[PDB]
């Protein structure tokens, strides 16, 4: 429902950032790989070109 | 490559700050310190010497203790 996400997309935002930093942080990548095998693979889509997508469709909006 | 002073098996910023050994399906697991996870499940916070390849300089390494690959 828009509801629910629309009152506690910040705890969707906590669970997201949290995660950013267990891929990059270089000694414990892999215990986001064999606790969330999905989420590492969704962070392996973005870092594999899926974060040139979000920044090169942000330059074209700079018109 | 993460750096390992002590040739140990385990790296630096695990044995300084805390880890621990899970098992998932069949295989063991060497992670760090998640008290959201591992304290529910029993385990315990192992802290050791990230430049002595055995901590208390018997002739079994800091990997081989935790782990189980000792002589038993
Ligand atoms: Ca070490
Ligand atoms: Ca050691």
């Amino acid at each position: 429902d828009i509801n629910f996400i629309k009152e506690n997309l910040t705890e969707f935002q906590h669970a997201f950032s949290l995660a950013f930093s267990y891929y990059f942080a270089p000694d414990h990548r892999t215990v986001l790989e064999l606790y969330a095998p999905d989420m590492f693979e969704y962070m392996n889509k973005l870092e594999k070109g899926g974060f040139e997508k979000i920044s090169e469709s942000l330059k074209k909006e700079g018109v | 490559t993460v750096p390992d002073r002590d040739n140990d098996g385990i790296p630096d910023s695990l044995e300084v700050e805390g880890y621990t050994v899970d098992v998932k399906n069949k295989r063991t697991f060497l992670s760090p310190w998640i008290s959201n996870i591992h304290e529910k499940k029993g385990l315990t916070k192992y802290k050791s010497s990230p430049e002595k390849w055995s901590t208390a300089s018997d002739p079994y390494s800091d990997f081989e203790k935790v782990t189980g690959r000792i002589d038993k």
